[PDB]
RNA sequence: CCAUCUAUAAUUUUGAAUAAAAAUUUUGCCGUUGCUAUGGC
């Protein structure tokens, strides 16, 4: 989960860092599959 | 006093974790601010990593130790275990087995000093031979 | 001889933790 | 007589429990029963019942003694220990830890749980996923005396520093929950030992505990606060010391996540007196390796405007000093330009130090010495631009 | 190295006093012998 209670802005922008950035790589290869 | 001693453990553990070099928890003032100063080159030029090597070491020897006691005790049990269920004939599949691969293990070292079969070809032919005229019996 | 003899002689943390609490 | 007597009962009872073949050492026999599977399960029960009764005796009368006898009876306890496996010892012990009514007792029987764990391995990782949840259960039974809650706490944290991470992680977070809630707990012992248990879970969890980070960061802040009013404490400097390696231990941890709160953590560092140097100095060499300069940059302004200007605290202004000049000698090129503003702002207020500067004049003169050398340092590296409009 | 500036030490004010504070300026080791001197390695 993205914790947003009790967190400032940039906290939480770096909990959508970790997340978005692993998710990338399987996202792309996904979209490479579909193609 | 407990509380004392437990409250210099717990914290010192974690100095030693994190922080290897540190020492442990047990003027003109522009003197004080040279020191300082000067601390933290040497600080910054020292070997935690070592630090941090000589003690995992030291906790890996005596670890090792542990469990060779551990390991070499329980063979000791095991060999015991296999003794009375034996004379009880109270053998499991395993354990007859193991038993069975000793028979190989003490049987195949004695096949050397048995020795092979083809010297047996000619030491025998010349047996015969050294026999007869010693034992004669011929008449 | 006795020179001889002088040239001779020139040639558990358990166990603490429970204790210190008996103190207390 | 009766004293004379007892100490030679102990040795007698000390020379057969003692490990001098299978037949004569006890060990061996309590082994090959448990090797054994035609063994009744039942009598494995006896045997750990029978050793409960026997490591309860020998405890009592340690808890109960004389110097010789006391003595005596560890070379028996230490015996007893060694009886059984750690497999049967946690299963014959726990349970035994709700039995007892005997704080004393109690207090003891924690220890030995943790120095059976002492030398064990990856084997017991079964084992004590068990005594975390027996000892997290006892906890809020044992609120009520203080060294059995603080020695509970810090198994747990011997428990959770060794192989912690292969733990399951519902007794990790769990534990985490635990020892946040008695940060709050108004005896000093609790606190350091909490303080300690979320520096390991923390390290374990990473980036995980980022959930109870409102709940660690900012009491702790205000604990740090309550700990220089509270300067009769006598555990302050363990307390100061417990406060800074939180710090210590999230600043490699989660760097990113304690940026925004990084000023408070620097204050704690610049004001924590009973603290020794050398760890508060070690501290910051932790911040510059790990968290970004440009952020450090920044805040040294505001710091030092507001508490180290007017603080008047020698060690303060130094350790301030090995601060700013260790940023400077660390930061790039490209982040330098960046935060020029910033830093001759801070680079004016610090020539004018002297003014309101309450120290003699070698200490301003060798203070200023090295605010020259830094900004020295710090303009080159810089660009003609960036500078001419500065100058 | 010299000066200067600190540090250490001494006289002085408030002060029962602590306290601050202006101000100024014989052995490496082991004994014996006094209240100082010399025996052993």
């Amino acid at each position: 989960e993205i914790t947003v209670d009790g967190l400032d802005a940039n906290q939480v922008w770096w909990q959508v860092k970790l997340v978005l950035d692993s998710i990338d790589g399987d996202l792309i290869q996904g979209i490479q599959e579909l193609k | 006093q407990t509380s004392k001693y437990q409250a210099t453990s717990v914290v010192n553990g974690l100095l030693s974790n994190l922080l290897p070099g540190v020492p442990k928890i047990r003027g003109s003032k522009a003197q004080l601010i040279d020191r300082n100063l000067k601390k933290r080159v040497q600080l910054q030029n020292r070997d935690v990593h070592k630090i941090k090597k000589k003690c995992k070491l030291v906790k890996k020897k005596k670890v090792k130790k542990h469990k060779l006691d551990k390991e070499q005790l329980e063979q000791l049990a095991k060999h015991q275990v296999l003794k009375k269920h034996q004379h009880e004939g109270t053998l499991t599949d395993h354990e007859r087995k193991y038993l069975n691969k000793l028979i190989k293990r003490n049987s195949q070292n004695l096949r050397s000093w048995d020795l092979e079969e083809e010297v047996r070809d000619e030491l025998e032919d010349i047996q015969q031979s050294i026999l007869k005229d010693t034992v004669s019996t011929a008449n | 001889k006795k020179q001889v003899e002088q040239r001779l002689e020139f040639y558990l943390a358990i166990q603490e933790a429970m204790e210190l609490y008996n103190k207390d | 007589e009766f004293l004379t007597f007892m100490n030679n009962t102990f040795e007698f009872i000390n020379k057969i429990t003692e490990e001098t073949d299978v037949r004569r050492n006890l060990r061996l026999k309590v082994y090959s029963v448990l090797l054994d599977e035609t063994s009744d399960k039942k009598l494995i029960r006896n045997i750990r019942e029978e050793f409960g009764t026997l490591l309860e005796g020998v405890l009592f009368f340690i808890n109960s003694v004389t110097t010789e006898i006391k003595e005596i009876l560890f070379k028996v306890l230490g015996n007893v220990l060694q009886i059984l496996p750690v497999d049967e010892f946690v299963n014959a012990v726990l349970p035994l830890l709700s039995t007892s009514t005997n704080e004393d007792i109690r207090y003891h029987l924690t220890l030995v749980i943790g120095s059976k764990f002492e030398l064990e391995g990856s084997e017991a990782i079964p084992i004590v996923n068990n005594v975390m949840k027996v000892l997290l259960d006892r906890m809020p039974l044992e609120s009520k005396s203080v060294v059995i809650s603080q020695v509970i706490l810090n198994t747990m944290t011997a428990l959770v520093s060794k192989y912690g991470k292969k733990l399951e992680g519902s007794i990790l977070t769990q534990a985490l929950t635990l020892a946040t809630e008695k940060v709050s707990s108004d005896m000093t012992e609790v606190k350091i030992s909490s303080l300690a248990l979320i520096t390991n879970c923390v390290q374990v969890l990473g980036v995980k505990s980022i959930a109870f980070y409102p709940k660690i960061v900012p009491p702790s802040i205000k604990l740090f606060d309550a700990s220089l009013a509270d300067s009769s404490n006598p555990l302050k400097e363990q307390l100061q010391v417990a406060i800074l390696l939180l710090f210590a231990g999230l600043i490699k941890r989660i760097p990113s996540f304690l940026m925004s709160n990084i000023l408070d953590v620097l204050h704690v560092i610049y004001f924590s007196r009973e603290v020794d140097s050398s760890i508060r100095l070690s501290v910051i060499s932790l911040i510059i390796e790990n968290i970004d300069l440009k952020e450090v940059l920044k805040v040294l302004f505001r710091i030092w405007s507001t508490e180290i200007a007017t603080s008047n605290d020698t060690v303060a202004v130094s350790l301030f000093l090995s601060t700013l000049e260790s940023t400077v000698e660390n930061i790039d090129k490209k982040s330098a330009t960046s935060q020029s503003p910033i830093f001759f702002k801070l680079l004016l207020s610090l020539f004018e130090f002297r003014s309101i500067s309450s120290f003699d004049n070698n200490t301003i003169s060798r203070i200023e010495a090295s605010v020259h050398e830094i900004s020295n340092s710090y303009v080159l590296k810089m660009n003609d631009k960036v500078f001419r409009p500065l100058f």
